[PDB]
């Protein structure tokens, strides 16, 4: 998921 | 954790400095179509998506969740967030709704729309109801805090959560203290105060399905991220 | 107006004696399930409780005194809030399991028969069992019912007077909990974790809302006259 | 409105 690598990032 | 021992002053001061920015419009000289209005709530909508995240991550309390439960909360909660986000800039414009600094819009844009007119109104008597509350940024923060944490609570971690709930109601009841109000009029703004989050969760399932209704007519162009967070909710 | 000039304990007799009865459902356990019989049941049910709801809404204080017009429009907002949060308290000893009626006891796999009705099942389970652990007394619930009915439609003078009841049931709340030993800290943490459930219940009447105009369009449940103008009042 | 008559009954 695109949402999973905003959290991340 | 690190929430749980905060102050209340340092819990407001923690939710301040993680305020967003205030995104502009891409708008101009355009009587809005109902492709050019969608556009451009559905494009402001993705960037401010993308400055939510950062300013979830800052919310004590957040961090300590699992990657799975983060992205829950806000899959169920990005929708409220943004509303009361808009129902918060429009406080000091009754009547218009502030989508930007350069975009502010009342129920007869809403007419461009069908299905928009009703979500305005909601919105409008939100950001009324705000008003003659006189509504303190100190206690925005807390609500908008609160809808990302409780919205999607019921779908040991969960007690972490419920503990951090406990913090910002403490919190709402310090900023309320700390203004003069008497012990029943603490109760009773925190009362009136929340009862607002299940008109906030009503506009977004209300909002949620007319975004729905744009992707299968297809005329609005959805972000990728916009779906993947639609398709969390059907 | 006499729902402001009642003390705490007199509001929460006045909403307790006002209670409806409890309801059974037209169930023959010989009947083998079917999506058009299960759904004909809890139908069935909610338009006999519909009519209990409306009397009850009138020994609600403070609703009497609005119009007509505005206490048709409480209801066409609530009434599902109301029937869910019933339904949701009287299963909170029957965990894993949803008491529609004493002869219905339903749990999520029963849900599967219906389409869609699994994800408000697990919804309505999560809300039993919040009110489970929170040891949910039945005086917290008769206020929070009665504050359903007056907040749910207030957004669509008069309002100012809901208000002002809406304030004295949340006077009526902390007074149950100070009567109970708790702190004045606790005091403020239960009312927040009471009042963001309504978050929760409106949640759940919005989606069996949309489940239910679902069943109007496919006409494999029949449903009662009073059902479909409180479905048409939503949209 | 059934509601309307039953709120008057
Ligand atoms: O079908 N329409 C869906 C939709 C999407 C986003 C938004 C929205 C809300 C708040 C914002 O700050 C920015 C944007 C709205 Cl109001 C919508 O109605
Ligand atoms: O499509 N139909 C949706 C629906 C209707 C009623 C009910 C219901 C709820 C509580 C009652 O006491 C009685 C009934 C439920 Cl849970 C539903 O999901």
């Amino acid at each position: 998921k695109i949402l999973h690598r905003l959290l991340q990032d | 954790s690190l929430a749980l021992s905060l102050t209340a002053d340092q819990m407001v001061s923690a939710l301040l400095d993680a305020e967003p920015p205030i995104l502009y419009s891409e708008y101009p000289t355009r009587p809005f179509s109902e492709a050019s209005m969608m556009g451009l709530l559905t494009n402001l909508a993705d960037r401010e998506l993308v400055h939510m995240i950062n300013w979830a991550k800052r919310v004590p309390g957040f961090v300590d969740l699992t990657l799975h439960d983060q992205v829950h909360l806000l899959e169920c909660a990005w929708l409220e967030i943004l509303m009361i986000g808009l129902v918060w800039r429009s406080m000091e414009h009754p009547g218009k709704l502030l989508f930007a600094p350069n975009l502010l819009l009342d129920r007869n844009q809403g007419k461009c729309v069908e299905g928009m007119v009703e979500i305005f109104d909601m919105l409008l008597a939100t950001s009324s109801r705000f008003r003659m509350m006189n509504l303190q940024g100190e206690e925005f923060v807390c609500l908008k805090s609160i809808i990302l944490l409780n919205s999607g609570v019921y779908t040991e971690e969960k007690d972490h959560i419920h503990r951090v709930l406990d913090k910002i109601t403490d919190t709402l009841i310090h900023l309320m203290a700390k203004a003069g109000l008497t012990l029943q009029q603490q109760h009773q703004r925190l009362a009136q105060l929340l009862l607002i989050l299940s008109h906030i969760r009503h506009m977004s399932n209300k909002g949620m399905e007319h975004l729905y209704s744009m992707k299968c007519k297809n005329v609005v162009p959805l972000s990728d991220l916009l779906l993947e967070m639609l398709d969390a909710h059907r």
